[PDB]
RNA sequence: UCUUAAGGUAGCCAAAUGCCUCGUCAUCUAAUUAGUGACGCGCAUGAAUGGAUUAACGAGAUUCCCACUGUCCCUAUCUAC
RNA sequence: GCCCGUCGCUAGUACCGAUUGAAUGGCUUAGUGAGGCCUCAGGAUCUGCUUAGAGAAGGGGGCAACUCCAUCUCAGAGCGGAGAAUUUGGACAAACUUGGUCAUUUAGAGGAACUAAAAGUCGUAACAAGGUUUCCGUAGGUGAACCUGCGGAAGGAUCAU
RNA sequence: ACCCACUCGGCACCUUACGAGAAAUCAAAGUCUUUGGGUUCUGGGGGGAGUAUGGUCGCAAGGCUGAAACUUAAAGGAAUUG
RNA sequence: GCGGUAAUUCCAGCUCCAAUAGCGUAUAUUAAAGUUGUUGCAGUUAAAAAGCUCGUAGUUGAACUUUGGGCCCGGUUGGCCGGUCGGAUUUCCAACGGGGCCUUUCCUUCUGGCUAACCUUGAGUCCUUGUGGCUCUUGGCGAACCAGGACUUUUACUUUGAAAAAAUUAGAGUGUUCAAAGCAGGCGUAUUGCUCGAAUAUAUUAGCAUGGAAUAAUAGAAUAGGACG
RNA sequence: UAUCUGGUUGAUCCUGCCAGUAGUCAUAUGCUUGUCUCAAAGAUUAAGCCAUGCAUGUCUAAGUAUAAGCAAUUUAUACAGUGAAACUGCGAAUGGCUCAUUAAAUCAGUUAUCGUUUAUUUGAUAGUUCCUUUACUACAUGGUAUAACUGUGGUAAUUCUAGAGCUAAUACAUGCUUAAAAUCUCGACCCUUUGGAAGAGAUGUAUUUAUUAGAUAAAAAAUCAAUGUCUUCGGACUCUUUGAUGAUUCAUAAUAACUUUUCGAAUCGCAUGGCCUUGUGCUGGCGAUGGUUCAUUCAAAUUUCUGCCCUAUCAACUUUCGAUGGUAGGAUAGUGGCCUACCAUGGUUUCAACGGGUAACGGGGAAUAAGGGUUCGAUUCCGGAGAGGGAGCCUGAGAAACGGCUACCA
């Protein structure tokens, strides 16, 4: 079907090139995951030399972490936002990498919450140890904080669904976050 | 699919169709030592040939250089071994030299005559 | 073209296994094992065309099938096995123990040892990487993986190994001054100590050589496998000691010992 | 090539995996990562100063040298972040026993630690295929401008 | 060889100019008194009585093709008056 | 003596040419588009997991109370799986119809070359100051070679007042 | 202005011929089988033919570029004697 | 070029020639061909200098920059002896090459690791009246190359070397009975094995690797924005 | 192994070609043909067309035997010899043939994978699998559903197969398990210190993400935040651990998670032994097949530098509908305009681009012997390509396969 090659398209000089030979099956490729959100289905690809490929179509929920809270949570994906490819994809909430997603706070809330006793915007024993030793340390930040008080958080998905079955993201931090809200409402 | 089983030609044939010297010497030739054809001395001067080629290859080195003298003696070694190139003259230059008959004399066929044995080069 | 190359066509053949030119179409295929196809030499070829103990490749089969072949140790029921250099050859009938180690003209040659010595090997290091579990891990040229191996073992040093068992016993460092075999290349089987190493980042470093005549030549890092000190191997070299005699030399001595 | 803005992409620009955490405040904003090509080629100063991204660099970027070390004259200065250099040689014909002029134009990519322009020598390292012709990285300038400020006005 | 003031040159042709004539040869067709290309002892072509050639233009005369269709095979039905 | 051209005969070769001529091959627009593959569905049938009913089983250990595991059997209820025909949308895309392009070929009435060619018919152009010196370029003219105007060259018939 | 000597750079002639050529001849047409200073252009038996075809230039006449099938044992040069 | 009535070319008989288990023919190609010319052609009159001058690509391009002298080290042929039980090495000797030195003389460069080599000497001596000779540690060699830092004008040419399939070619050995071949084979106690082989060469252009520094290019310091510290 | 001869004229020297001459691993044809050895052979034209037969199958003590098979004999009343059929496994992706396409393609010599896949071979490599964690979960081993077979049938016709009834596994689908220790988060309590704690859970491998370690270019200091070990209670910290490459975000490891959860043996053959608390207890010999990851081997796929015949009566070419580059993604085993989205205007060319021709597969090589060359290579080895022409794909480690399927064309 689909083939890598390089036989065909010109040459540097813009020179046409020959048919040689017939499509090998070395130079396959396949079509798009386009992989979207909801309700877990995913289809294994059978790929050179025995070799699983797990392409996902439909995902509710994924695996993100938070980089500078040292933890890593399992959510909902509530949502595409952003993509710097292509906006058909924003438009469909079509999940691939890179792809600018919104999860669900919660997960994060209940962590934060229970590990800092301090709950987000707005008795035990050692537990209140714990909770004396963390701060100088519990400052967050004004954009991940606002965020919560929505619910929803962003994040930019590094994995590549259509090839590991998995939509694991990163939740946007610092400078990511600014640049990304820029372009959010500067198109809003 | 199998290794060529190789083969050459042993005689080359001359430049010259109708030379009457030639011709005439040719023929001596094969009724002193009891031959057949034409390509009896055709051959035996093709063998001439490729060892005075050689000869002359070898003599355009150094002397002393290491395939001159490998070489140079192994064919030297290798000429006296069957009669035709005499002690005294043992030394390359006389391979350079050297000529047909010298070769002719050394056939079973004018050996044979040669001791008696026969008393006909045709008997032999 | 399709997969793997199942055949053999004599004359593709390595030609340092001297097989003869016609007789047939093909010629042994080597198994994949420990040796790289063309530096290897098939069980077939020793067991028939070095030994003569058979005729016919059917009766080379019927050899190895009674398990009278022994390489390095194990039994080995391969007609094409891939022997190679440094493994050890074992007759348990015939009482023969041969060690596979190369001509001075480039060949493999029959080596008769000792019962004794046929029962340890030396194996270049190829690699030496930190594995799984923090393991680390040495692979010699034969394809033998050995774990927990010296701190000091680095790449293009030699190993000692128990044939026995797996252990390293010894090891050589690659140091100027160390008796070397080559194992590749036209200086392939000659024998000599080692001048010095010429660096070159990127890629094929040169080993310069000296034997114990004063000659010189060079070779790739690639083809040198260290065997010792100058002097003392540590293995029962082949007669001639890997010398390479010119052509007029070797014509003399042949043709010196020659009053019937 | 490139100058100016930096994260002037509708993706984010920046190196793979070099965190830098915001509860951590730093006087120097973003970590940056480096390396040298090896074979002695220097890592020059505007690739650790930089501030630029490019993963193509062969100081700051994802990219090995290995293979080919070559060197041509700079012919073409037009596509952004990559350059063609012409490498020109003489082909020895038997027959005759003399030379005929032949020149070979490849492309090659230049990581904006360079300031390069047409005529300036340059030396290229090999690496993996960058672009559908780009199988080079500029590693050296062994030029400067060619006596450019040495064309200045009158007295 | 008679004869004239001179005896048709360059061109062009069965041409809107050829009797014979539906000229002969080729081409287009299943088949062509049609069309075109040739030929020319041209009843009786021919040089501002202008000869020949011409892009563009034509409700001009003619031939063929594509598309198109009730022109036809072969007729039928409907609206208004 | 040699020799030029028209004109005439036989044979060959190639050229021009109405036929908007023909044929093979390689690309290729537009239109139509099989098939497998991927994907939205489909659900012939055929099970699962869970939940409850009724009839028997085996005891976790007691005098009545009390109680686990696996297995088979029929009203009845939730949440998923396999999966045929069928089928939505895609990339891949043979192939058909119609055109165009490039390459290689090729029929043709007729026209007009050249050759075999030396012979023929009409002249005498060249070779002798060839009987008008010859030749070049150009231009016109004439059965034919050729003639004439203008400018050259000597390879002239003059190396010379 | 003229005469004599010289030296540059000219247009030429004279005699030579060490040397060159097939020769006529040539101070280059010489220093070439004892074969190499640098570089540009053209030719490869005679006809067919500067024809056919394409491209290009021109108002035109024509210019530049420019084949092949076929045919043919000579065509040709310089000199000698008639 | 022969054949038109005595045909040395036809048709035959005779004889004769050449090659010979082979010989003729056709088509192609190679040699002859210095008629493709790099080596190596020709162009006044035989084929062939563009009517002329400009001129870009291309090819080509004057001379000059460490030359000269001095010292040491060790090789490989050749002579005159041979000492010797065909080859041997020292001195006497030339010849031809290689390496390092000092002459104003970067060898990239610091910072140690290492040292083989003498300016050393610490003793004296085997032994020819002594600089003939090396063991031998306590002041005094850099480069021989390790490895780390810091940098470097670019090439062409040549040298050597690595990396280098087999068969092919060249070629050594071996008596396939000869030969084309093949890679065998050859020795005895031929009743219980012994053994030589299966070479060497070419392998270029490009890439790699080392030596050379003539010949050719290239870069440098003039609005000093030069060099060393 | 450096050679020439015939033909222009009356004669001459030239130029020049024609003709002679010699060889061809160079084909054809003609006449003639006895012996030994060696032995090429439908390439050329038509990668035109094909009758019939054959050319791919395969079993060890060691996956499956109730053949209603054969043998019986020698112990075998679950099985046990031998063994059709069938399942299962592997192989059919090698070999052989042809030279049509192909002109920067292939090929070659030389590189590259710090850019990937790899059955097999060879060497390594696995105590962790259950679960609110005393009235337990088959481990002395959990589930069916099928072939062959029996039997009923269909069609003119094929290696067509339908309905019915059985039964296996190393086929299909499930699913238990094993030591010690340490390190992490939780933390019931108690008590104010500088602070400590019973006991609860988590930690196989693989997968996906994010994070950290992976030092070293010669030496020293202060402070903030957390927080390690040793008190001779103001305090100190002393020994302090480091793999590879020219070069990495490498090998390897640590934290937080993730997963329609990858592997972690429900298999086979030979022997049958030790050891008592006599349970047929608990142990146990040799090797077969498997199994995850790592290496190795056989490979593969791309890949750097340089080298191709004729042609200008081909000078401009390349971006319709990727042409040259940037970013992001998708796709791939993986790099890459391989593909898509956005963005730019680039790429090649008289040092001949682009186009056309090739009666063009490329190389090792062949013929011709002064040398320099010229010509040739369909064809015994290597590489490539194809299987009437195209495309598509299943199986698989490996094919875009054709002695595989699918569709179109012929
Ligand atoms: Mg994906
Ligand atoms: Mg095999
Ligand atoms: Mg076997
Ligand atoms: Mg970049
Ligand atoms: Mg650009
Ligand atoms: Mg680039
Ligand atoms: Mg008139
Ligand atoms: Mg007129
Ligand atoms: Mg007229
Ligand atoms: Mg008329
Ligand atoms: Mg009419
Ligand atoms: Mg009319
Ligand atoms: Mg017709
Ligand atoms: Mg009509
Ligand atoms: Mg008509
Ligand atoms: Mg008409
Ligand atoms: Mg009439
Ligand atoms: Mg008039
Ligand atoms: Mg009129
Ligand atoms: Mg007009
Ligand atoms: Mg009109
Ligand atoms: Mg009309
Ligand atoms: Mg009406
Ligand atoms: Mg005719
Ligand atoms: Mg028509
Ligand atoms: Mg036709
Ligand atoms: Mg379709
Ligand atoms: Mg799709
Ligand atoms: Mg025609
Ligand atoms: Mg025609
Ligand atoms: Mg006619
Ligand atoms: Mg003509
Ligand atoms: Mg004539
Ligand atoms: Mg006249
Ligand atoms: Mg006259
Ligand atoms: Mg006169
Ligand atoms: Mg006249
Ligand atoms: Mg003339
Ligand atoms: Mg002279
Ligand atoms: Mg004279
Ligand atoms: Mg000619
Ligand atoms: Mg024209
Ligand atoms: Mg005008
Ligand atoms: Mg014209
Ligand atoms: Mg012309
Ligand atoms: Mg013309
Ligand atoms: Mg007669
Ligand atoms: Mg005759
Ligand atoms: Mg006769
Ligand atoms: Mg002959
Ligand atoms: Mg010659
Ligand atoms: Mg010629
Ligand atoms: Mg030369
Ligand atoms: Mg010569
Ligand atoms: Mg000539
Ligand atoms: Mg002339
Ligand atoms: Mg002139
Ligand atoms: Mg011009
Ligand atoms: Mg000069
Ligand atoms: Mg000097
Ligand atoms: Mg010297
Ligand atoms: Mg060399
Ligand atoms: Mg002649
Ligand atoms: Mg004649
Ligand atoms: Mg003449
Ligand atoms: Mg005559
Ligand atoms: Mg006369
Ligand atoms: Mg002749
Ligand atoms: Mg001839
Ligand atoms: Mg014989
Ligand atoms: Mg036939
Ligand atoms: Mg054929
Ligand atoms: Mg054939
Ligand atoms: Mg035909
Ligand atoms: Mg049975
Ligand atoms: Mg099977
Ligand atoms: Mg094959
Ligand atoms: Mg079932
Ligand atoms: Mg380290
Ligand atoms: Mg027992
Ligand atoms: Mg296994
Ligand atoms: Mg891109
Ligand atoms: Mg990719
Ligand atoms: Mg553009
Ligand atoms: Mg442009
Ligand atoms: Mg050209
Ligand atoms: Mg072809
Ligand atoms: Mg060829
Ligand atoms: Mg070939
Ligand atoms: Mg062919
Ligand atoms: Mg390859
Ligand atoms: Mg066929
Ligand atoms: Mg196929
Ligand atoms: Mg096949
Ligand atoms: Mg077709």
């Amino acid at each position: 079907g689909i083939s890598r090659d390089s036989r065909h398209k010109r040459s540097a000089t813009g020179a046409k090139r020959a048919q040689f030979r017939k499509k090998r099956k070395f130079e396959l490729g396949r079509q798009p995951a386009n992989t979207k959100i909801g309700a877990k289905r995913i289809h294994s690809v059978r790929t050179r030399g025995g070799n699983k490929k797990y392409r996902a179509l439909r995902i509710e929920t994924g695996n993100f972490s938070w980089a500078s809270e040292g933890i890593s949570k399992k959510t909902r994906i509530a949502g595409v936002v952003y993509h710097p490819s292509n906006n058909e994809l924003v438009r469909t909430n079509t999940l691939t990498k890179a792809a600018i997603v919104q999860i669900d706070a919660t997960p994060f809330r209940q962590w934060f919450e229970a590990h800092y006793g301090q709950t987000l915007g707005k008795k035990s024993k050692n537990a209140e140890r714990k909770w004396a030793a963390r701060a100088a340390s519990a400052k967050i930040e004004s954009s991940v904080e606002s965020q919560f008080s929505a619910g929803r958080l962003y994040a930019c998905i590094s994995s590549r669904p259509g090839q590991s079955g998995r939509c694991d993201g990163y939740i946007l931090e610092g400078e990511e976050l600014a640049f990304y809200l820029r372009r959010l409402t500067a198109k809003k | 699919p199998r290794a060529p089983r190789t083969y050459s030609k042993t005689y080359s044939t001359p430049k010259r169709p109708y030379e009457s010297s030639r011709l005439d010497a040719e023929l001596k030739l094969a009724g002193e030592f009891g031959l057949k054809n034409k390509k009896e001395i055709y051959r035996i001067s093709f063998q001439l040939s490729k060892i005075r080629r050689a000869a002359r290859d070898l003599l355009t080195r150094d002397e002393k250089d290491p395939k001159r003298l490998f070489e140079g003696n192994a064919l030297i070694r290798r000429l006296v071994r069957v009669g035709v190139l005499s002690e005294d003259k043992k030394k390359l230059d006389y391979v350079l030299a050297l000529k047909v008959e010298d070769f002719l004399e050394r056939r079973l066929q004018t050996q044979v005559y040669k001791l008696g044995l026969a008393k006909s080069v045709h008997h032999a | 073209a399709r997969g793997p190359k199942k055949h053999l066509k004599r004359l593709a053949a390595p030609h340092h296994w001297l097989l003869d030119k016609l007789s047939g179409c093909y010629a042994p295929r080597p198994s994949a094992g420990p040796h790289k196809l063309r530096e290897s030499l098939p069980l077939i070829v020793f067991l028939r065309n070095r030994l003569k103990y058979a005729l016919n490749g059917r009766e080379v089969k019927a050899i190895l099938m009674q398990r009278h072949v022994k390489v390095d140790g194990k039994v080995r029921t391969d007609t094409t096995y891939p022997a190679g250099f440094m493994d050890v050859i074992t007759l348990d009938a015939t009482n023969e123990n041969f060690r596979l180690v190369y001509d001075v003209k480039g060949r493999f040659a029959v080596h008769r040892i000792t019962d004794e010595e046929a029962s340890y090997k030396l194996g270049k290091v190829k690699k030496v990487q930190l594995g799984k579990k923090g393991v680390p891990y040495v692979v010699t040229h034969d394809g033998r993986t050995i774990r927990y191996p010296d701190p000091n073992i680095k790449v293009n040093d030699t190993v000692k190994i128990d044939l026995a068992s797996g252990k390293i016993t010894d090891f050589i460092k690659f140091d100027a001054g160390k008796l070397v075999y080559v194992t590749g290349g036209r200086n392939l089987g000659r024998i000599g100590t080692i001048v010095h190493k010429e660096r070159h980042d990127g890629g094929f470093d040169l080993v310069h050589i000296k034997d114990s005549l004063d000659n010189t030549f060079v070779t790739r890092l690639n083809n040198v496998f260290v065997i010792g000190e100058q002097g003392k191997p540590y293995i029962s070299l082949p007669k001639g000691k890997g010398i390479k005699l010119s052509i007029a030399e070797e014509r003399d001595r042949r043709r010196a010992q020659q009053g019937l | 090539s490139t100058e100016l803005t930096v994260q002037s992409e509708r993706a984010f620009q920046k190196q793979p995996h070099i965190f830098n955490n915001p509860k951590v405040k730093t006087s120097k904003r973003t970590k940056r990562w480096y390396k040298n090509a090896g074979l002695g080629f220097k890592t020059p100063k505007t690739a650790i100063e930089g501030s630029y991204i490019d993963k193509k660099c062969p100081f700051t970027g994802l990219v090995s040298i290995r293979g080919k070390i070559l060197t041509g004259t700079v012919v073409s200065t037009k596509m952004h972040r990559t350059i063609v250099i012409r490498r020109a040689y003489l082909h020895y014909i038997p027959k005759y026993n003399r030379y005929e002029k032949r020149h070979k134009n490849v492309p090659v990519h230049v990581s904006p630690a360079f300031r390069v322009q047409v005529g300036d020598i340059v030396t290229v390292g090999q690496c993996r295929p960058i672009s559908k012709t780009v199988r080079f990285n500029v590693v050296k300038v062994s030029a400067a401008a060619a006596x450019x400020x040495x064309x200045x006005x009158x007295x």
